[PDB]
């Protein structure tokens, strides 16, 4: 159906087209620099918030732990 | 880490009497300690919300355009 | 920003114009001082992605790249303080940018340079947290020091005496209020006897270090 | 130098006893087959409570014919859960369980039992060995000669070797206090509160 | 729920729109920037069930499975 | 004077176990038990180095410093 | 000066006994025999508990083609990690592991074991050789003569031997507490207080 | 007055260790040895001097200097 998850306030006409690979490409080139940082906030939230940020096999048969510290 | 996270549960000195004019001291203190991110918060997030924001209500016709300088 | 940068650092150098004031970190310029304290020269180097230059100062290896978004190109800046008027360029590849000169009397020069504890002849002050980082490494050590001491001491062990008659296979198997053949005077656990007096001496000398 | 041997353990026995030497095991003309009888009755006093080596867990035994649990000749203890049967509890008595609750000496179905067994001299590890000798050799000591002051030498020895014995099959087995009893299987992590602090 | 995402995380991209603001977790993008400070181009990657995209883009394996919502 | 009572609470910070030879423990088997576990010794053996008293000295130290200090 | 050798420590061993010293060891007329069979003893008495210098850790063992763990025959004891298998208990048995949880003497897969050996004279450490030396001189002359003043005099000795053996065992091998486990690869400083305050 | 209670302070304020030579004690184990380690020796022998009694006089001199301080 109607995907419309942008505004309707700034829609213009086709203005670029594929000059040079695909989005998913540089998404799958970027994702190694974004790797670190992701596992530095996912081990912060599970030592602050168990649940908060999740793993990509932790859904909705997973399970989470919890600490010995309420601070 | 309680005073770290500034937390109200260890402003409380057990045993005695702490003044209003004292709370209201450590009060400022506890404003005082989050002052950078405060301006971060303030530089990076709400001037090019309302920026856009305005932008939007404009071209949604809903009020003429701002005068410029000449 | 650049106050706690000065804190913290000591030197901090600002930029005022009407679209915003740019701070500058202490790594990324250089200047001289003459001895009685009239900065002479600044030089800003600083690092930009390829994409906002000019396309006449892109070159032919930049063009030749794909990694436009990935590839970088060094912008420069000199000011010179002669005269009270400063003077200022930019540069890149050692050709200056066209249309980017300037030219200002010194009391209403743009830039301006700081420094936390005038110190004479000095071309970088001395920030202020150099004051008291040697009772702050001390602090900082005393503390780890008795946080190491109570991780080794909170550990609980058993102990049988061989002269005595307790089994170690009763002990652990037998059940909650049971009753087994043993004397109680012979397991004992593991302790120190007294390390409390020189923990509370440490104590003090860190409350008295962290108060002043 | 390898484990003590049956040979080696009756030479030692004679010689702290005070006599010479023997040259083989059999067919000899000395006092060494009361050193065998000794160290033989030592082994199974010994044996006779339950170590860490000699004990069965989990072991089911099997009924006959007639409804009756037959023990082996060297069956020395058998103990059941009483929270896995309620309404039964045994004990043995000589060769066969006996239901001391119902009073009969038959059953309804195969039990899971935990079984003790007396080993013979090869299979005995080496701590084991140690201890079996140094008692065996006391005690026929005591039996032949009877001193005093040579048995006050031997307790030292023996104590200073109960001593070891027990050090070394604590440091082996691994017992714990949390864990209780160790028929139900191991959920303890035993997380160090020493080390991971940093 | 953007200021607690940056609290735990530190990142954290908005969309604002005329219907509502949308947050995107940290895992569902990424980005380039200059030494400077100035962002460049930005990836946002997400996931949707196929009874909301037109028609059109529907494959034939898409249309071959009784799965449309799994 | 104050560097002489922070050298000294430096120096007493340290924490030593020692074992009596006469006794029937072993370094290996306190060293390599776990949490919880039951093994064999005797806990009248193993001590730790201290100061025996110090303390008067140190507070006498402290007391002069503190008057030092006001004046 | 070379370190002690066999014929050292033997005649090291009569002179304590209070006998004159012998020549060498091979066709002996004297008590060569003895003295060389309670050397050998001792030094299995006290291998037999496990040291520094005898101990190889996360070593790999190997079953046949039945399926079972054959060791060798100088092999003390065996020590297997309870967290890393928690549905196998082994304990030694003569020269094969037993499995005591499920009653069998076959396995599935090969293991890593702590396990220690017992080492010839010669590869013996200095400390290790004075030690074996003096414990064995008091035990010969205790069993064979037992006198009361030359008891006294042997029994000074020995303690003062175990005080300095301990001590430069444990100077050698530097024991720690924080560091748990030994198996585990260091992940330790041992930051001191003593010294970065200044 | 004051010149005597500072100096007899300053020379309490050392720390100095000893070493019994009845007991089995090795100085370079004590010493080489690092934080929190299991070495051989008994508690018994290894003493820090200090002065049993001296705060008695100290008090007494404290008091007469304040009463003269006071008048």
């Amino acid at each position: 159906m109607k995907t419309r998850l942008t505004n309707n306030v700034d829609r213009q006409s086709a203005l670029y087209g594929s000059s040079g690979g695909t989005a998913a490409q540089r998404y799958e080139q970027l994702r190694v620099d974004r790797n670190s940082p992701l596992k530095r906030a996912r081990d912060c939230s599970k030592v602050t918030i168990p649940g908060l940020i999740e793993d990509e096999n932790y859904g909705d048969a997973g399970r989470l732990d919890t600490p010995y510290q309420s601070s | 880490l309680a005073f770290a996270f500034m937390l109200n549960t260890a402003i409380q000195r057990p045993g005695e009497r702490v003044t209003a004019e004292e709370i209201r001291y450590m009060a400022q203190e506890l404003d005082a300690g989050i002052s950078g991110l405060y301006s971060i918060l303030s530089r990076e997030l709400q001037l090019p919300l309302v920026r856009r924001l305005i932008h939007i209500l404009r071209r949604k016709r809903k009020l003429p355009d701002f005068p410029r300088s000449e | 920003e650049a106050l706690k940068h000065l804190l913290v650092g000591g030197n901090v150098l600002l930029y005022v114009s009407d679209e915003g004031i740019k701070v500058i970190h202490l790594d990324s310029y250089v200047l001289c001082r003459d001895p009685m304290g009239n900065v002479t020269e600044i030089v800003v180097e600083e690092e930009i992605f390829k994409d906002a230059l000019p396309e006449e100062y892109l070159d032919e290896e930049d063009d030749d790249d794909d990694d436009m978004g990935k590839k970088m190109v060094k912008i420069y800046t000199c000011i010179k303080f002669m005269d009270d008027q400063c003077h200022w360029y930019q540069e890149i590849k050692g050709k200056e940018v066209p249309g980017t000169h300037g030219k200002c009397a010194a009391d209403v020069a743009p830039w301006i340079a700081l420094r936390q504890d005038r110190v004479d002849s000095e071309m970088y002050g001395r920030s202020y947290v150099e004051q008291y980082y040697g009772d702050l490494l001390a602090l900082e050590n005393l503390y780890k020091a008795i946080l190491e001491a109570s991780a080794s001491l909170s550990k609980v062990l058993f102990l049988c005496n061989p002269n005595g008659t307790t089994r170690p296979r009763t002990l652990s198997q037998a059940s909650n209020g049971s009753i087994v053949q043993g004397n109680a005077a012979d397991v004992t656990v593991l302790q120190a006897a007294g390390k409390s007096q020189d923990l509370q001496i440490a104590n003090q000398t860190i409350e008295r270090i962290e108060n002043r | 130098a390898a484990r003590t041997s049956f040979l080696d353990a009756v030479n030692r026995v004679l010689q702290m006893l005070g006599e010479a030497p023997v040259n083989s095991l059999q067919g000899q003309f000395g006092l060494a087959k009361q050193a065998e009888v000794a160290l033989n009755d030592v082994s199974r006093t010994i044996q006779t409570e339950g170590w860490s080596f000699n004990t069965d867990l989990e072991k089911k035994l099997e009924r006959n014919s007639s409804n009756e649990i037959e023990l082996s000749s060297n069956v020395s203890r058998v103990v059941v859960d009483n929270l896995e049967y309620p309404d039964i509890d045994v004990v043995q008595r000589g060769d066969k369980l006996y239901d001391r609750k119902n009073n009969r000496y038959t059953f309804d179905e195969d039990l899971i039992v935990d079984m003790t067994t007396i080993l013979e001299w090869d299979l005995l590890p080496e701590h084991a060995r140690q201890y079996i000798t140094i008692k065996a050799g006391r005690q026929l000591q005591e039996a032949i000669i009877g001193s005093a002051e040579l048995t006050k030498l031997n307790l030292t020895q023996e104590v200073e070797a109960r001593s070891a014995f027990l050090e070394e099959e604590t440091t082996k087995s691994e017992h714990s206090m949390l864990r209780g009893h160790l028929n139900r299987t191991s959920p303890v992590n035993t997380y160090i509160p020493s080390r991971t602090l940093e």
